[PDB]
């Protein structure tokens, strides 16, 4: 009944030293029924990464919408959109549906190509920006993720240390949530290389 | 949320806490609640956070165009009139509760505005879940002809009352001082009385702790030449 | 809220408390409920603060545009504009407004516009939650063609009792005097009116 | 939640998952969903945890009083009916129970009774109860035979819970196995679903849809 | 309509060691967005080397603890001053709770102590009396924040030995009382940061064969 | 299950170095009607305890009679009724707390919030709260209803934790209580200017002050406030 | 309507759909074909609210046929499934949404691959080796999870499908009057007339 | 309903209108709302007519049995019996009763028992739907130790206004005077009090 | 439970009762016997709310068996049906009524006549040549109205019953997993083990 917890799923993003990480589970369900273990919730438009939790039809719709908009942006601006600018675009786009919203919990992650500064941001379903320095969490196990991140996180982690932190944050949060899990992906993002890692986890 | 506004000798000061919550969970521990409508007109918002931000940016945008059109610096009464007529039209569905303060060629001003579109004038005001704690402090220590230093002290004390006593409020105190014939000075994290103590343990993992199935390079670059 | 307007020999006086509540919390204890829609046409507001402010602002706009074209409007005309807004939008408004004004031809006039959007011209009018407690007192003590000082005492004593019994009313008693001499604001503090 | 029990040549296999949830929140992964009523009788836990725990250890007390008075092991029929008659008295009050009362006596042989909080009492060969019951039924129905060995029957019960644990969001944690004989039940260990899934996937070749 | 229930917030945490047990809880008591008390003890020594906390609706919590303490007293009277073992206490509490099955104590109860072999024991109850012996259990407001962290740091879940890449699990080595107290303090520090109902103070009761000891720590008061 | 009819608003209280202070206004409201203006809501029990009650007044009067009966009953066959076996604040509270929780458990509550303020035999300060749900708690400052939201923040600035109590004199504590009562009169629409204040001190005993008034009020600034935005006149 | 199953094997997609149409109290028909051919190598089965199912299916069919004529080209199964998803995603925020769940089984002639897409009435699309809608998955997925192989022949897929239908007929309370089975491969769409 | 009781120098006087309504229909325009529970202890009834009659009858029975055993009851005792019934049965009663009596030791006394079943001893009390409109008037005009003639005028004028504004009140104004001299009934008709 | 049918022919009463027991989503059993022998020549089938059906049936059985032992005599089908009706008529104004509908098929050894009684949970009793409870009558009564004769043999009754069950299996949405058929005549009660 609650649109934000029909399909389930989680996204978490973290900042490190000259790097950001964004991670998500792979589950899509119809309440109790597991439907897909390959439903990735992280997308990218150039070097800007967007994770989206919540109602799966809206996740798909918004990805297509932001691909649409960032493609036109690039053709007109003659450059790839930056994380700070894209964050405002997500906020604008969500709030235009103020009284008929997309039931989603978006998370932006990326590195500004000009300043080199790591950037993360979160949103409620209606566009309010949470621009945290440390970490952003979203999804049906957001409480669990908040608990994991708050204790596990420390600032200025190196890319390969940040990977372990965000992975353990996701995995242990997901294992305490019925509607999250069934696989997981972690993106480690540096200024001009991005590594994608699929994690091994329990399949119940 | 605890937000206050206090009039003084030659201007007005607004202040706010820095906790934003979803239910009982703290989403952001250092939220910026002091929004700029124009260089010398600032407001603070309680209620639906997206609505307070959105309504501020919209009126701020229209205020800027109005300023350019009229070749005059924006007035607080214009911001107030535009905010209230917008909010009234939506009959409280835009959940923006604001304290609007600023200086303009007419003088210094302090107003509160409520989601349904009603407005109020005052020398001291408080809004949000910690407004009763804040108003207790304001009603105990406010006087006529406050100095700039006294008003900043009173405002931040009122926010502290919210921080310590209201569960909806916490973390830091932000302040903005708008004085007549001066630049508005935004004092982000004016007080920081809630720094987390060092943890008992480091939770940095050994590398290779997490089990990995696959690795791959993600192509973020555009289609290459040659 | 406790509001009233009383005609007297030299014109009319509007009176009001200054308390605005959100449930049992006093959101503003120094409210100005006496609002100016024209130089010598004022009103007392009760009901939804958002509604009565929105209405009063529209009326002020209408009378300003009226004045630019046709000169000073009558108090009746102002009441008619209020009524038009209140009656046509009765489904979406909670507003109880008393309109008071001074002409030189008509002198002091009072019109009350209750919830439904009807208009009633009266020698004096009382409204707001606190008015219920002073229907007896006001009816017994009102006289026509009182002096300024008598009318101020009548309003002060009436609203004193309204404030005494109504929890939604309180603070200061504000008054606005409308005569040929001009517009005079009065204020009376708790220590004055509570001992009456 | 997924619980099953089935009769076969060698007695009864009882298999259950271990997960307890409160909404989407996984409260526990280590719940004991088999209630050891006594050394010869087992009950399964589904619906209300307290209702099943409380009334099935109460049942154990009634069974003990019966054999003290009658100097004879209580029948599975009699034991199950004590429970069903009790919960029927409470019908309407809001008890939540779905259980299999499992036993193996001389006069009856291996016997399973499905007992319900709305008063239902059904004797049968295969029962499966919980949010993941439909998944476990699929594996059971297509592989069940009366002439299963104790080893193969134990695996079938384990594999059926795994099927449910995989697909049903509210089932998982670990698998508890029991084998009920005439001389009493025998516990066959706790099996973590996480480890079991990968083990079964590799050895069996099943779950090709999942990347390992 | 009269609502006989309320929510006094609070978070509790029970951890069973090898030869000890700790039951911790924050000392903040709340209703809605107000603080009632910054120090209202929630974990109680009930005698016979048993500690107890009934978190949730404080009136039902106080009633249950009171009735259990009373049960310990009468157990001594009726059974020649025999020590009430933790397993016997746990079964007794089930009956106290289930006695109000159709008008429940709106609490999540945890007791801690030592079993009859001297090993650390923690029992966890739902509002209507279903219970289980557990190694690790957080209860109350911030339970969902704390448990995943405990799964990871106490039971070493999802942690594998470097170099093996998922093939060998991190071995479950026993934790000392000093190690457990560090994890308890970090659990409550983290919960205080992200949960509005958690804060003010942390009181920990430690149970060993020598008896019950108390430790208090300040938490953030915002 | 009922609904409160005639009601009393905030009761506020705090501990200080040698005892406790408790205060409550003298109003019995009937919804928004300020019906009864001479209602005593602080009820002394002996010379060591004052029970402050908010909420339903008919239930308050019932509780008042229970306490009166408690004193009578304690004196029965008790040669030390005015000495070692006199009623303690802790006895009085525990009795009330038992009654409140029993009544809510029968789904027929006494619709009140109660603060028992007093000084024990050994000189210890007693201050504890109980309400219609049977919920109890103690704190250096305690307040009911609106007092909880407005008085507590002010009183906690004086005594913020246990260690502040010995540093707080009766003059500072009473000053803080009296200011809080003024703030409540400004901001609570169901409050009155007239109130009672009781001090229970381990040295000077019970001092019960009736017919106190909120004074030193700031209203003058109201004269400059005009309109609700754009109005100048 | 009720049960619709899909399974993608080595070289084909197999869609099984129940034959029963029930108007509350009575079974009005026991030979209903809950499927539409969208293009020569793309088949869509459907289940949901009465009227809306056929209306939606025929509306999609008309649009894909229109595209085929305009461009003289058959859209890929992926492209067709994306078009269908958008229509349902548009529909869910309409005045009266289409209450229709679909399976799209297609053979991609360019990639020489069978493809199965599952889309519910919200516009939730997933590509799967096997899928279902409603309660069908609850009974059949444990069997499919066990036996399914990506290199299965069409005949093996049909045998696994028979086992699924048998389990449905055993444990489902409703009589769905058997299933019509259709195969989508490189040669197009054909119906298995004995099942 | 408009009811009141006022203590004065020589004792106490109870006052009441005579209108009982069923919705907007006046079921009885000559009701006696001043009821005798003892020789010089009377009461004014408001709320459910069935409830207040049932209560008053039980009280009269209690005070009759009291008198047979212990002699004349005090007005306080009568009020306590009323309160006991009203408080203990608050869930099932809609009764607002004013109790007035004359002792020789205590003289005139007035107790009001509102909906909840609380007791309040007052110099004078007003109750019923019509009382809301005369809180201001009564508070301004009441004095302690008035004469019989002044108290009759005070009650007559007060209830006149209550009747004027409250549709649920009307008919005749009944009064009962309780003094050492005895019990005196008074009645005042519309043509008398409407011109006040 | 679901379908219970009864038909009184020349010399016997035939009761047909479905075998399915459905717990909402799943069919838990397909061999359930919804009947109790009250006395050697009296059989009662039943359907209604879970738990209450069997509880009521066994309670009646215990009472009739008690009467049989006390008096060393078998009550007539009419007497048994009157006892059962009173129990249900008493039950309908209880705190929690038995939600149970029954058919009582008996052979009266005194009158040498078969007798069929239909009683619903309200205590509404009727003696009939053929009867049913729930929706069973909606599908079967038109067939019974057409073919029934009071002089039918047991074999003809079974053939007419087969036609009724076939119509039920065709037009009913629910799968009731066939029926158990029992015959009550002068020699007592026996079950037709192939139907
Ligand atoms: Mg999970
Ligand atoms: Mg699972
Ligand atoms: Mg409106
Ligand atoms: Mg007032
Ligand atoms: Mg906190």
């Amino acid at each position: 009944s609650d649109p934000s917890s029909i399909n389930g799923g989680i996204v978490v993003a973290m900042t490190g030293k000259d790097c950001v990480a964004i991670a998500c589970d792979l589950r899509l369900g119809s309440q109790s029924l597991g439907v897909s273990n390959k439903f990735e919730k992280i997308f990218h438009y150039g070097h800007v990464f967007l994770g989206i939790t919540g109602l799966a039809t809206d996740v798909t719709t918004l990805n297509e919408m932001f691909r649409y908009k960032t493609n036109l942006y690039k053709l007109k601006e003659e450059r790839a959109i930056e994380p700070e600018t894209f964050t405002q675009l997500v906020s604008s786009s969500l709030y235009e549906r103020r009284f008929g919203p997309y039931f989603v919990g978006p998370v932006v992650a990326g590195i500004n190509s000009k300043s080199g500064k790591p950037f993360i941001a979160g949103f409620d379903l209606i566009g309010c920006i949470d621009e945290a320095k440390d970490f952003i969490v979203s999804g049906t196990a957001s409480d669990q993720l908040f608990g994991m991140c708050e204790s596990l996180y420390e600032p200025n982690l190196e890319p390969e240390d940040l990977f372990e932190t965000i992975s353990q944050a996701l995995l242990n949060a997901a294992d305490r949530d019925a509607l999250s899990g069934w696989g997981a992906v972690v993106y480690i993002i540096k200024k001009d290389e991005v590594v994608k890692r699929y994690l091994k986890m329990r399949q119940d | 949320t605890t937000i206050v506004g206090v009039k003084f000798n030659n201007g007005v000061v607004i202040a706010a806490d820095t906790r934003s919550t979803q239910g009982p969970i703290v989403a952001d521990k250092n939220c910026a609640k002091l929004h700029r409508i124009s260089p010398k007109i600032w407001c603070a918002g309680a209620g639906t956070a997206a609505d307070t931000e959105a309504v501020t940016q919209l009126i701020g945008s229209n205020i800027e165009l109005h300023s350019l059109y009229t070749s005059r610096e924006p007035r607080v009464v214009s911001a107030l009139q535009m905010l209230k007529q917008h909010l009234f039209k939506y009959q409280g569905h835009i959940g923006a509760y604001l304290i609007v303060a600023g200086v303009d060629p007419t003088g210094s001003h302090l107003f509160s505005i409520h989601a349904h579109g009603s407005t109020d004038v005052g020398y001291y005001l408080s809004l949000g879940s910690g407004s009763l704690a804040a108003m207790a402090v304001l009603e105990s220590h406010w006087k006529q002809d406050l100095t700039k230093e006294e008003a900043i002290k009173l405002a931040s004390d009122a926010i502290q009352a919210g921080i310590w006593n209201d569960l909806g409020s916490g973390s830091n105190v932000d302040v903005c001082v708008m004085e007549i014939g001066k630049d508005a000075e935004y004092l982000r994290n004016y007080l920081t009385p809630n720094v987390r103590e060092e943890k008992q343990k480091s939770y940095k993992f050994p590398r290779g702790t997490t089990a990995v199935l696959k690795e791959s390079i993600v192509n973020i670059c555009d289609i290459q030449e040659e | 809220t406790s509001i009233m307007a009383v005609t007297f020999k030299d014109g009319v006086i509007l009176g009001a408390d200054s308390r605005t509540t959100t449930g049992a919390y006093i959101a503003n204890r120094v409210t100005d409920k006496l609002t100016r829609v024209h130089d010598k046409i004022w009103c007392c507001r009760s009901g939804s603060a958002a509604d009565t402010q929105a209405i009063a602002d529209i009326v002020q706009y209408h009378l300003e545009l009226y004045t630019s074209q046709y000169g000073t409007p009558s108090t009746e005309t102002a009441a008619s504009v209020f009524k038009e807004l209140c009656y046509e939008n009765k489904d979406n408004l909670t507003a109880g407004i008393i309109v008071a004004g001074y002409d030189d031809k008509n002198k002091g006039e009072v019109y009350t516009i209750p919830l439904g959007g009807s208009v009633h011209k009266l020698p004096y009018a009382i409204a707001g939650s606190g008015s219920t407690f002073i229907y007896g007192y006001c009816d017994k003590n009102f006289r026509e063609n009182m002096s300024k000082e008598e009318t101020v005492d009548f309003i002060k004593h009436s609203l004193s009792q309204a404030i005494k019994w109504d929890g939604s009313s309180g603070g200061v008693i504000r008054m606005v005097v409308l005569t040929a001499a001009g517009v005079e604001r009065l204020i009376f503090y708790p220590d004055e009116y509570e001992q009456l | 939640s997924t619980t099953l029990a089935f009769r076969f040549q060698g007695g009864i296999i009882v298999a259950v998952d271990s997960r307890a949830t409160a909404g989407n929140w996984v409260a526990s992964q280590t719940v004991k969903k088999v209630i050891e009523i006594n050394p010869f009788l087992l009950g399964t836990m589904a619906g209300g945890a307290a209702d099943c725990q409380f009334w099935e250890t109460w049942l154990g007390s009634q069974c003990r009083l019966h054999e003290l008075r009658e100097k004879e092991r209580i029948s599975v029929a009699a034991a199950s009916k004590i429970l069903s008659n009790l919960v029927y008295q409470y019908k309407g009050a809001g008890l939540s129970m779905g259980t299999m009362i499992c036993g193996y006596t001389r006069k009856e042989g291996p016997t399973i009774y499905y007992v319900d909080s709305d008063g239902t009492r059904l004797k049968g060969d295969i029962f499966c109860v919980g949010s993941g019951q439909t998944f476990a039924y699929g594996v059971l129905d297509s592989n069940y035979k009366w002439d299963l060995s104790v080893e193969d029957a134990l695996y079938l019960g384990k594999r059926s819970i795994l099927a449910a644990a995989h697909r049903d969001a509210y089932s998982g944690g670990s698998v508890n196995l029991y084998h009920v004989t005439e001389d009493g039940w025998i516990y066959h260990g706790n099996h973590d679903v996480g480890e079991l899934f990968w083990k079964v996937k590799e050895e069996e070749g099943s779950f090709n849809n999942v990347i390992g | 309509q009269f609502n006989p229930y309320g929510d006094n917030g609070g978070t509790i945490l029970g951890i069973a060691g090898e030869d000890f047990a700790v039951l911790a809880g924050d000392t903040r008591n709340i209703t809605d967005y107000s603080i009632n008390s910054r120090y209202e003890p929630k974990v109680f020594d009930c005698g016979d080397n048993i500690v107890m906390s009934a978190n949730g609706f404080a009136a039902d919590g106080d009633a249950l603890v009171k009735r259990f303490k009373n049960s310990v007293k009468w157990y001594h009277f009726d059974h020649n001053d025999k020590k009430l073992s933790i397993n016997s206490a746990a079964r007794n509490i089930q009956h106290l709770l289930y006695g109000k099955r159709f008008f429940p104590y709106y609490v999540h109860t945890i007791i801690a102590g030592l079993d009859e072999d001297g090993k650390g024991a923690v029992y966890s109850f739902d509002p209507v009396g279903s219970y289980e012996r557990e190694q690790c259990r957080a209860g109350g407001a911030a339970a969902s924040l704390i448990m995943p962290f405990l799964d990871n740091q106490v039971n070493f879940k999802n942690q594998y030995e470097p170099g093996t890449n998922g093939k060998v699990k991190k071995p479950l080595k026993y934790l000392s009382v000093e190690e457990v107290i560090k994890l308890v303090r970090d659990s409550f520090t983290s919960a205080t940061e992200r949960h509005i109902q958690v804060g003010d103070g942390l009181e920990i009761l430690i149970v060993t064969k020598d008896g019950v000891r108390k430790e208090f720590y300040e938490l953030k008061r915002d | 299950t009922q609904q409160p009819i005639v009601t009393g608003t905030s009761v506020i209280s705090m501990k200080y170095d040698n005892g406790v202070i408790i205060a409550a206004d003298n109003l019995g409201s009937y919804g928004s009607l300020l019906r009864f203006n001479g209602v005593e809501r602080l009820i002394p029990v002996g010379d060591n305890t004052v029970v402050g009650i908010s909420g339903d007044i008919s239930d308050m009067q019932h509780i008042e009679r229970l306490l009166k009966d408690l004193v009578t009953e304690n004196a029965y066959d008790n040669p030390l009724a005015d000495a070692e076996e006199a009623l303690e604040p802790s006895y009085i509270f525990e009795y009330l707390a038992t009654v409140m929780y029993q009544r809510r458990s029968k789904m027929n509550p006494l619709w009140n919030a109660i603060i028992v303020a007093g000084v024990q035999s050994n000189g210890d300060q007693f201050l504890r709260y109980v309400n219609l749900l049977g919920v109890t708690y103690s704190s250096p400052t305690l307040a009911t209803g609106f007092g909880a939201h407005m008085a507590n923040p002010l009183l906690r600035k004086v005594v913020d934790r246990e260690s502040d109590i010995p540093k707080t004199t009766v003059q500072v504590a009473e000053e803080a209580i009296v200011n809080a009562m003024r703030v409540l009169y400004y901001r609570d629409a169901r409050s009155s200017r007239n109130f009672s204040l009781a001090i229970i001190d381990k040295n000077t005993g019970l001092t019960f002050k009736k017919n106190l008034q909120v004074e030193n009020m700031k209203w003058d600034f109201a004269k400059d406030i005009k309109g609700y935005g754009t109005q100048k006149i | 309507m009720d049960i619709i199953l899909g399974i993608r094997v080595q070289d084909s997609v197999i869609l099984a759909s129940s034959k029963a149409v029930t108007r509350g109290i009575s079974v009005l028909k026991d030979s209903d074909d809950k499927t539409r051919q969208l293009s020569p190598h793309t088949l869509m089965s459907f289940a949901g609210e009465a009227g809306d199912t056929v209306q939606f299916a025929e509306y999609i069919q008309a649009n894909i046929q229109l595209y085929s004529i305009r461009e003289d080209y058959e859209l890929s199964p992926q492209a067709v499934s994306s078009f269908v998803r958008q229509e349902l995603a548009k529909s869910i925020r309409s005045r009266r949404p289409y209450q229709v769940n679909v399976l799209i089984g297609g053979y991609d002639k360019k990639k020489n691959k069978p493809e199965l897409y599952q889309i519910d009435y919200l516009g939730t699309k997933v590509e799967l080796p096997y899928g279902a809608h409603g309660y069908s998955g609850f009974y059949t997925f444990s069997l499919l999870d066990h036996h399914y192989r990506p290199d299965m022949t069409t005949e093996e897929g049909l045998d696994l499908l028979k086992l699924c239908v048998q389990e449905l007929e055993k444990r489902m309370p409703m009589d769905f009057k058997g299933v019509i089975v259709k195969i989508v491969d490189k040669d197009g769409i054909r119906q298995v007339d004995d099942f």
